[PDB]
RNA sequence: GGGGCGGUCGCCUCCUAAAAGGUAACGGAGGCGCCCAAAGGUUCCCUCAGAAUGGUUGGAAAUCAUUCGCAGAGUGUAAAG
RNA sequence: GGGCUACACACGUGCUACAAUGGACAGAACAAAGGGCAGCGAAACCGCGAGGUUAAGCCAAUCCCACAAAUCUGUUCUCAGUUCGGAUCGCAGUCUGCAACUCGACUGCGUGAAGCUGGAAUCGCUAGUAAUCGCGGAUCAGCAUGCCGCGGUGAAUACGUUCC
């Protein structure tokens, strides 16, 4: 990125804000993987829309600046014939 | 000898108050350090295993002795004869002159190292440690040795239990990962 | 051996001689020597008995060989336990920065060999 | 346990041999026409195999520290003693 | 939102090198052509750099993109996986864009693969051609080792139709 600053679409902002202030709801899908993780966002688990299937993702304290959608690879491995 | 005087005045009296002792006089004592070489030959034809033996004279002044194998191995050389590695058993005033170099100089020199030895205790007494660089010992020159050879240290405690053996080491100033 | 960065060589001028240090590069050497005022000096290794020490201190401020290796190691270990995707590229043999795979990129893949035919 | 064919012919260990010894069968299991100037002699010392625990390159094992180990070892080569 | 960028591998086609006719540093010097108003953006200033702040001029033989590079002149390294080469990756920044994870470019710092001229085989070119050095444009928000052009430096050989 650059400066001022990391950019969530902003709906995730109010969502995680309301989820932080109250309710403590867990597991929620999102199509907007472009959004970066935030300190207020910590500890939540989001189903990430790779396209084929949502992949749930827990948020450790260590991850912030990495993109939220980065953790789930759309790519399928490998695929190769004769292993070993 | 400064380390030797140190437990005669500082460590012991503090160690005495930490818990009770039968017959007052009893106190755990360091016995012997055993430094291993191993070398690994790779394979048998070093060709000079003795050149590694000369290197250990720098780490400690006691003369190293090659450890001849007492058993053959199918996976690696060799049947009895043609010794693998070397061993040293420094004692007396040499013991604390060497340990003083270990805490003050050797261990901090290592790159990634910050602290080790947690599960390392036998539950009986003896401490163990691994050493992977000659850079760790100041007396060795960088120009010598070139290729790295491995090293070991095994401090011995008189104490019958690891809980006493550990507490003795902490007052010596021995590092722990915690 | 040696006084600053461990195992600096011999019979070479001081700047390239401490570029070999796992930490300082070329321009950083230009900076530490700019602080030094040595002027190069010395082609071999003969600096000065105390100036070698004051340079040893400035180099000591910079950090640090195998611990710097521990920096990159702890960093990539941070990059694998985090999930992940970047360390995933670090251990697939996949290039990490993002530059295909359909051709070349053998820096991690290695040379040999081949296991396919048609028809 | 007809001959021929096959196998065997000597020495050494155990069992069959039945609590002295001996003791048969083309009975049951194995070895040997050596090897070593040292693995001999003498003197002075030492105690194994395997297990658990801790450990750098050491992985199920090369190396080392420790409790356990009346011998689960070794005794040139094969068995009994 | 992905994918068109897959990844054990094969092939085609380019780029960069494997170095002392060289590398690195300093100084000095010679171009052409093309583009520019939803643009080019000088100069001044800030940042090591990339760029930013601010803003003159230019609808352009006026001004801007813009500095030509090889080269020459000296200093330095003295034949090695190297002060050779830059890969790969880490960290920290930056331009464009609602937005740079997949899957952008650039910079600073750090890391310093392979490669010391390449088997069988194969390609181009008869002179300003081959050899090589830089520049611009179409493309285009951003992204040009590709393509299309511009100029600098600038050869060797051609006996001949036996053979392909």
């Amino acid at each position: 990125s650059l400066k001022k600053g990391p950019f969530v679409d902003g709906h995730l902002m109010t969502k995680i804000e309301k989820l932080n202030e109250t309710d403590k709801k867990q597991v929620v899908k999102t199509w907007s993987r472009r959004s970066t993780i935030f300190p207020q966002f910590i500890g939540h688990t989001i189903a990430v829309y790779d396209g084929r299937k949502h992949v749930p993702v827990f948020i450790s304290e260590d991850m912030v600046g990495h993109k939220l959608g980065e953790f789930a690879p759309t790519r399928t491995y490998k695929g190769h014939a004769s292993d070993d | 000898n400064r380390l030797k005087e140190k437990y005669n005045k500082e460590i012991a009296p503090a160690l005495m108050t930490k818990f009770n002792y039968d017959s007052v006089m009893q106190v755990p004592k360091i016995e012997k350090i055993v430094i291993n070489m191993g070398v690994g030959d790779a394979v048998q034809n070093a060709k000079a295993i003795d050149s590694a033996v000369e290197e250990l004279t720098f780490i400690a002044g006691q003369k190293p002795v090659v450890t001849r194998a007492k058993k053959s191995i199918a996976g690696f050389r060799l049947r009895e004869g043609m010794p693998i590695g070397a061993k040293v058993t420094l004692r007396g005033e040499r013991m604390y002159d060497f340990l003083d170099k270990l805490i003050s100089v050797s261990l901090p020199r290592v790159r990634d190292f910050r602290g080790v030895s947690k599960k390392s205790f036998d539950g009986r007494g003896n401490y163990t440690l691994g050493i992977k660089e000659q850079l760790i010992f100041p007396e060795i020159d960088y120009d010598k040795v070139t290729k790295v050879r491995g090293m070991d240290i095994v401090i011995v405690t008189t104490a019958n239990t690891d809980e006493e053996a550990r507490e003795l080491l902490t007052q010596v100033g021995m590092p722990f990962q915690k | 051996a040696r006084i600053a960065g461990v195992d600096i060589p011999r019979d070479k001028r001081v700047v390239i001689s401490l570029t070999y240090i796992f930490g300082i590069g070329r321009t950083t050497a230009q900076q530490v020597l700019k602080e030094a005022g040595v002027s190069e000096d010395t082609r071999v290794r003969d600096l000065t008995e105390e100036e070698l020490g004051k340079i040893r201190d400035i180099i000591d401020k910079l950090k640090v060989e195998g611990d710097l290796r521990r920096e990159v190691s702890l960093n990539i270990k941070r990059l694998i336990e985090i999930g992940s995707y970047r360390g995933i590229r670090h251990r697939r043999g996949l290039p990490v920065r993002g530059q295909n795979s359909k051709n070349n990129a053998r820096t991690r893949k290695g040379p040999r060999r081949t296991v396919a035919n048609k028809k």
